[PDB]
């Protein structure tokens, strides 16, 4: 009945002084925009379609016709930037936030997903829809004794809108709102459903991705601890958001690090950087590096846990961006690190990896394994051992490699090879 | 001995069509 229409059948009838007519061929432009192949957007928006649909959404004696409104605006809305923005030039934004107060659930749930949409554009959008209002509303649709009485899809759909209006930065979305958004989200991330869960991750995974006021506005709410909890899921679309979140904290300081420490987050590496997801090993071991740049102490949280054998094991057999990841946690394990734990990180075999890697064409990686090197024989030199380190990079095949960095283009690589060679060999 | 942030996000748009 409304299905396959031309453009032009809708335009006639959304045209016609007949409200049932208008519904229908609605209903038609619906079912064009629902399409599984290159929906007719771009036609749809040139026949003018979008002010009516607009106006259809607030017809309240005819919920069906805001239903298929609704419906249709979501779906150009899913489209390029300039499709959303041709929807939100068409007045949507204040009549979705209109219709999220509505009494049919169906109406309502549309209506967070056109947001979610318009939203999901940018920051520009996003912003805009903060400054129509949609928080409290949304917030509202959530203000139940037990989220579990809630539909499956409506609530998934509440938590993609909410993650939405917390994603994307320069600029990152209002201090006020997130303040405001952020106790339902900690509420979301205790529920039970898995895409609720992840989508919850997501969110705090965009607003611990800033500075450390940021970072901080999350922990106070304590929510490290689920972090951790969700990190060790069974269901990767949840440990990917859980670990960038606790990645994402430990970039801060060494207090909100020790947070992610404490709430038992190393106890989990051992799978993480074993994991056989490439990007979960990958953003775990930069989860490493971040924490071997922190204190003595925790780097001795990450020695009693038993992760620098992974560590010793990701340099020597990961894919390349991985290896890259781990020579950075090495480089910063070495900085920081005391003479004690860097004459362990030896023993538990770093040397022929770090040295196997030196064969790298990427520059930063090799500079990054120089400056390990060198902080390595500084120990060395501390405990007046200097030769059987030197020794022992000569066995691995490593002193052939660095020599023939002297011969390297980039000026550091240069310098730091040759430095090695006159003082060390 | 200084933290890394995490590269920048390459899908910059989060939209979901309604089938």
């Amino acid at each position: 009945g409304t299905v396959n229409w031309s453009v032009e059948d809708i335009v006639k009838g959304i045209n016609s002084n007949n409200l049932e007519s208008q519904l229908q061929a609605t209903q038609a432009a619906r079912k064009l925009l629902s399409r599984e192949k290159q929906p007719p957007i771009d036609n749809i928006i040139r026949a003018g379609l979008i002010p009516k649909f607009v106006s259809f959404l607030g017809k309240t004696d005819c919920s069906p016709i805001q239903f298929e409104s609704a419906w249709a605006l979501t779906n150009i809305a899913s489209g390029t930037s300039e499709q959303t923005k041709a929807v939100v030039d068409g007045g949507a934004i204040p009549a979705f936030i209109s219709l999220l107060a509505s009494p049919h659930a169906h109406i309502s749930e549309q209506a967070v997903w056109a947001l979610g949409n318009i939203a999901g554009d940018g920051s520009a959008f996003r912003d805009l829809v903060i400054k129509h209002g949609a928080i409290d509303p949304l917030l509202a649709l959530l203000a139940v004794p037990d989220l579990s009485t809630l539909a499956c899809g409506y609530l998934r759909n509440l938590t993609w809108t909410l993650s939405n209006l917390c994603r994307n930065k320069n600029p990152a979305p209002p201090l006020d709102a997130v303040e405001q958004i952020l106790p339902t989200l900690v509420r979301l991330l205790h529920h039970n459903d898995p895409e609720v869960l992840a989508d919850s991750c997501w969110a705090i995974s965009y607003l611990t991705d800033g500075p450390n006021e940021r970072i901080e506005m999350v922990v106070k709410k304590g929510v490290v601890p689920q972090l951790v909890k969700l990190l060790g899921a069974t269901e990767l679309p949840i440990v990917t958001p859980a670990l960038r979140a606790i990645g994402n904290i430990v970039t801060g300081t060494d207090e909100q690090t020790q947070k992610v420490i404490d709430a038992g987050a190393l106890a989990v590496f051992p799978s993480l950087l074993t994991n056989p997801k490439t990007n979960i090993q990958k953003e775990a071991t930069w989860t490493m590096s971040n924490i071997t740049a922190g204190r003595q102490d925790q780097i001795q949280q990450v020695v009693n846990h038993g992760l620098v054998p992974f560590l010793v094991g990701v340099l020597s057999k990961a894919d390349f961006k991985t290896q890259k990841e781990a020579a950075w946690a090495i480089t910063n394990y070495t900085s920081g690190g005391t003479v004690e734990q860097i004459v362990y990180l030896v023993h538990c075999g770093i040397i022929e990896p770090l040295m196997n890697l030196l064969s790298a064409k990427d520059t930063k990686i090799i500079q990054v394994i120089l400056d390990a090197i060198s902080n390595i024989f500084q120990a060395a030199e501390k405990l007046g051992e200097t030769e059987k380190l030197s020794i022992m990079i000569e066995e691995c095949g490593g002193l052939d490699k660095i020599e023939a960095l002297q011969r390297h283009e980039n000026e550091s690589v240069y310098k730091a090879s040759l430095n090695l060679i006159e003082k060390y060999f | 001995a200084r933290k890394r942030s995490h590269s920048p996000t390459k899908k910059l748009r989060y939209v979901k069509r309604r089938f």
